[PDB]
């Protein structure tokens, strides 16, 4: 169902088309089965923060706790984004989401 | 105590992709004051 898989122990950073938009997304991971579930899990965890920019709060999901964070975007000015032909828009806030275990 | 549950979380239901440079027609550009 998903798109692509989530490197799940360490640190990374992920580009997304959205709409006509591209977000900058930095995951990190604290304190820590079965491969697909979980990347569907940190893809819902994607969507909420896309479906509530300006309403940032803390969620439980079915393993994690996300505490999405949202910086300015530094030197976005500098970049342009392509898709063949068509500009794609930059959401110029970094959002880093920290994710822990519930436990 | 206790932390929403992102069943309750409204979210962004649309088509979305990895911006993976050099992929599916995905190219990213950087500005520059020298050129070669």
């Amino acid at each position: 169902s998903s798109l692509k898989p989530f490197t799940y122990p360490f640190p990374e950073t992920r580009f997304l088309h959205a709409g006509p938009n591209v977000y900058k997304f930095k995951i990190r991971y604290g304190k820590s089965e079965n491969k697909e579930v979980i990347t569907q899990e940190l893809e819902d965890s994607v969507r909420v923060v896309l479906g509530n920019l300006d309403n940032l709060q803390p969620f439980a999901t079915e393993h994690f706790i996300v505490f999405p964070y949202k910086s300015k975007w530094e030197r976005v000015s500098h970049l342009k984004f392509k898709h063949g032909e068509i500009i794609l828009i930059p959401y110029p806030f970094v959002f880093t989401l920290y994710v822990e275990m519930k436990w | 105590t206790g932390y929403i549950s992102i069943d309750a979380m409204k979210k962004f239901l649309g088509e979305l992709h990895d911006f993976i440079p050099g992929t599916s027609g995905y190219l990213a550009y950087h500005v520059q004051n020298e050129i070669n």
